[PDB]
């Protein structure tokens, strides 16, 4: 007999606001050639991808997902990157009876199973900052919580989900302020209102306005305690930036202490998973196939979810393995693998691979402190199973965390 | 003839609210199609308007589009679009199959954005409109100081954005900015409270009734006040907890609804040799059983802006059109630029473009005692305001003072 090919409809970012598919493409690759070498996942068929450059815009992705569906051979799964051509392809997708499974989307909408029923995402959502947050406040005895958002669409979405989960864990939050661009009037608030622990969601430049304000506040120091998303560039308050008054040590000085979040997207474990690939060969594996430097690279630190997601979707067809007869006007093949994908749980590159009811990807989170200008790892929180890992790392200036309020 | 087919893109199923607007605007398209072919405007070629239904979902509406790309003739542009989200979708697109296209009925302000939808154009005012039209209200009253109303909701939140930039670098303050999402009455009493007179309302229908009930409540009616609201409410929207319906109409009297105007009212021969008033017999009398949609008149003006952008492009080909394929880049710059230079008078008066956007006519109604009575209107164009003299009325000697 001969192996059936079976094909994936790739949308690659090579270009736009998330360039992901520079690194992307190649962890795809190199998972595809992986699990068509092994004859224990799908020895019956052989794993194709067709792709095309979506530059991380909807309009353009628009006519490559045209191309994917009205072309010649029918394509069994859509794999997107980018969270607006997730949002696209996840919606328009019934309409073919097609899986979406995403790489890259953090967006908290793209977890809503009404607008998309059929997607999943080895990308967690933003929202899974939020356990560890809660666990951070029970932890240290908070029960009174101001939050600070530039406005965005994901910024506004993971802090409504940080509210039904402060409820639970009962806890409060005092005071909510949002910016579009000036952080002065907000931060300002902060102080007039007397808040102490401020959960702060922008990006980086309006993160360096947000401690520049902070800094001419003195909304620093022991009473206070800031907590930002682990995502920012390696220096990123000493960086150069015109448009604020504030000098580097002024600056260095604002952000001391505060403790951040970042999804794990690379196991810091030396284990091995399935591919039998360790964290580190992988990295090793992956800058071989690339033209230029990791750090040149987009996507570079999401590799391990693109390489991750063949390996689910691989293990989700085995599961089922029949696939030759797909047509996008039948449900039945749809929902069996749906149904695999649901059920997915192995240990890949990024580690421990799951899906939430929504389709959301589950995974640990690192929880760092910035102690003298320098970040250092104070831990690791698993939101599944409620462990949290602990290194005795942080520090505070009262020799222990500070309180909520005025005592 | 050869045929200069055209992707005709709405909702047109009854199981689909906005349907309606679909349905309704069909006799009016005929009617302007019909004359086009008997003049043999597009000779030698003739129109062909090919119907795709949306059914007013994204992934239906794209599908519906995708659909007529690969079954379909060879569309040399998008006629319709609708429903915001899927107009959006198909908008963002257009470039990637050098699609121009032309809606009669998607208002939404987003589509305005020309980095985003090159390839767009609308003949009906977008929900912004209303806004250069307000500030010539005000000038024309001497009111110089207004306070906003807004229900946090994208569609209302748009337009009171819109208003910032239109009101900058203008003798006019705005005192107090209120936002509510459930119930008015707390940014009513606000509103109250910093003595403001001339109120810029945007809220829905059902929102506009708990306004108004919150309105007679603190007193905020009357010769000292004035509300500008959306003009666009279903009539009897009113009639459809805690006030009483004489109470809310005591605060209703006298209110300004602002809304673009569905035909014109100036007895003048449009394109077609017919004034506004004929082809609205005609269209009554064609529409038979379908009911009327205020959208018609664009639909029928835009059936006339694709034939005359078709005969500038034929006369641009000449001047050097069957084999389009969406791969003609240089076709559909033509195209683009025919429909750039569209200048004509039409039923819904006078039809110009602006990067995409309708420079069209703002009607003024004010609600006088049962109903919404016309009381002005305001050319786009011109930037002009007439008010219609014994129409508009103050419960005071004068109209009120903004402070
Ligand atoms: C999973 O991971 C490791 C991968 O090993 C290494 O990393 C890769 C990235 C790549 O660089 C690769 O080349 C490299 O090996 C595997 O662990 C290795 O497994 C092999 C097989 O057991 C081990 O080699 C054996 O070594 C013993 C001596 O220790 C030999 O007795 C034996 O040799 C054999 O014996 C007969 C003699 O007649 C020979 O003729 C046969 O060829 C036969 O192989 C092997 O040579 C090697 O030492 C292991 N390394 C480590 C570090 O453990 C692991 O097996 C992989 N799992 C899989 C593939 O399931
Ligand atoms: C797009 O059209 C604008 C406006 O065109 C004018 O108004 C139309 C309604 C129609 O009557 C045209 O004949 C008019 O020219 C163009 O901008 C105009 O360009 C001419 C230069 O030829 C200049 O005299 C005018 O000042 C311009 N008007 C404005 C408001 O700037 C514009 O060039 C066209 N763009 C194209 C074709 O790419
Ligand atoms: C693939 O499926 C077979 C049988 O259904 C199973 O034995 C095998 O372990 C699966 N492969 C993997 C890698 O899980
Ligand atoms: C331009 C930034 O886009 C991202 O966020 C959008 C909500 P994304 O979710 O599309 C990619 C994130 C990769 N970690």
């Amino acid at each position: 007999s001969e192996r059936r090919a079976v094909y994936i409809g790739a949308l690659f970012p090579m270009s736009g606001g998330w360039p992901g598919g520079q690194a992307c493409q190649p962890a795809v690759e190199m998972a595809l050639e992986d699990v068509n070498s092994r004859r224990d996942i799908l020895p019956d068929y052989e794993l194709k991808l067709i792709h095309h450059d979506s530059k991380c815009d909807p309009g353009q992705a628009t006519k490559y997902l045209y191309e994917l569906l009205y072309n010649d051979p029918i394509k069994i799964i859509l794999m997107p990157g980018c969270s607006s051509v997730s949002t696209l392809v996840a919606e328009a997708a019934r309409m073919w009876n097609l899986i979406v499974l995403s790489y890259g989307s953090s967006s908290p909408a793209l977890s809503n199973r009404q607008r998309f029923p059929t997607f999943f995402r080895t990308h967690p959502s933003a929202t899974l900052h939020n356990p560890t947050r809660v666990k951070l406040f029970e932890k240290w005895g908070w029960k009174k919580i101001a939050t600070i958002q530039q406005t965005t669409e994901v910024f506004t979405s993971t802090l409504d989900d940080l509210e039904e989960r402060v409820k639970e864990a009962g806890i409060e939050i005092t005071f909510r302020q949002s910016f579009f661009s000036d952080p002065a009037v907000p931060v300002k608030n902060l102080k007039r209102q007397d808040a102490r622990i401020i959960v702060g969601l922008f990006y980086e430049t309006e993160a360096r306005k947000v401690f520049c304000e902070v800094y001419k506040e003195r909304l620093f120091g022991k009473k206070y305690v800031w907590f930002l998303i682990g995502w920012y560039a390696d220096n990123w308050f000493k960086i150069y930036d015109p448009s604020i008054n504030c000098t580097v040590d002024e600056m260095t000085e604002a952000v001391e202490g505060h403790i951040t979040t970042e999804i794990v997207m690379l196991n810091p474990a030396n284990t091995r998973s399935i591919s039998n690939m360790t964290s580190q060969e992988f990295v090793e594996k992956l800058t071989k196939r690339l033209k230029r430097h990791p750090e040149e690279t987009g996507g570079f630190q999401e590799a391990p979810l693109a390489y991750d997601a063949i390996w689910a979707l691989a293990l989700a067809l085995n599961k089922t393995s029949r696939l030759e007869d797909f047509n996008y006007n039948n449900q039945t093949i749809t929902d069996q693998i749906y149904r695999a994908m649901n059920s997915s749980s192995f240990e890949g590159v990024s580690g421990h691979v799951v899906f939430d009811a929504s389709g959301s990807r589950m995974a640990w989170t690192l929880i760092e402190q910035l102690q003298g200008g320098s970040y250092k790892k104070i831990g690791y929180y698993d939101s599944t199973k409620d462990d949290l890992s602990w290194s005795k790392t942080d520090k505070w200036i009262g020799g222990s965390p500070p309180a909520d309020d005025y005592k | 003839s050869p045929p200069l087919s055209i992707m005709g893109l709405m909702p047109l199923t009854k199981e689909v609210a906005k349907g309606s607007i679909g349905r309704g605007v069909l006799p009016a398209v005929e009617l302007a199609i019909e004359q086009i072919r008997n003049e043999s405007l597009l000779r030698p070629y003739f129109l062909d308007l090919r119907l795709y239904d949306t059914e007013c979902d994204n992934a239906k509406g794209l599908k519906a589009f995708y659909d007529a790309i690969k079954y379909g003739p060879n569309h040399l542009m998008v006629f319709g679009g609708v429903c915001p989200s899927v107009t959006s979708i198909i908008a963002e697109s257009l470039q990637g199959w050098n699609l121009v296209q032309l809606s009669f009925a998607a208002t939404t302000p987003v589509l305005a954005d020309k980095k985003k939808y090159p390839y767009f154009f609308r003949t009906v005012p977008s929900d912004n409109a209303v806004n250069p039209a307000i500030l010539k209200l005000l000038k024309h009253y001497q009111w110089k100081r207004v306070g906003t109303l807004t229900q946090d909701v994208q569609r209302f939140s748009e337009v009171r954005n819109d208003l910032t930039g239109v009101l900058y670098g203008e003798d006019i303050e705005i005192s107090d900015t209120e936002s509510f999402s459930n119930d008015p009455c707390t940014s009513v009493k606000k509103l109250k409270g910093n003595d403001v007179r001339i109120i810029l309302g945007q809220f829905d229908q059902n929102m506009a009734a708990k306004v108004f009930c919150c309105a007679y409540e603190e007193n905020m009616y009357g010769s000292k006040y004035q509300w500008i609201i959306p003009g666009w409410y279903e009539p009897s929207w009113w009639e459809q907890s805690r006030c009483l319906r004489k109470n809310l109409l005591a605060a209703m009297e006298g209110y300004i609804g602002v809304d673009f105007e569905p035909l014109s009212s100036k007895q003048i021969k449009t394109i077609s040799g017919k004034t506004p008033q004929q082809y609205e017999r005609e269209y009554n009398n064609k529409r038979s059983g379908v009911g009327p949609s205020k959208f018609h008149g664009y639909a029928y003006d835009g059936i006339w802006v694709i034939a005359k952008t078709l005969q500038r492009a034929m006369e641009t080909l000449h001047a050097s059109i069957q084999d389009f394929n969406y791969t003609d880049h240089t076709l559909g710059r033509i195209i683009l630029n025919a429909m750039n230079e569209t200048n004509f008078f039409g039923v819904t008066g006078q039809v110009v473009f602006r990067n995409g956007e309708r420079m069209g006519t703002i009607k003024f109604t004010q609600f006088q005692d049962s109903r919404e009575v016309k009381v002005g209107e305001y050319n786009a164009v011109a930037d002009t305001l007439e008010i219609i003299n014994d129409t508009i009325r103050f419960q005071g000697s004068e109209p009120p003072k903004d402070d």
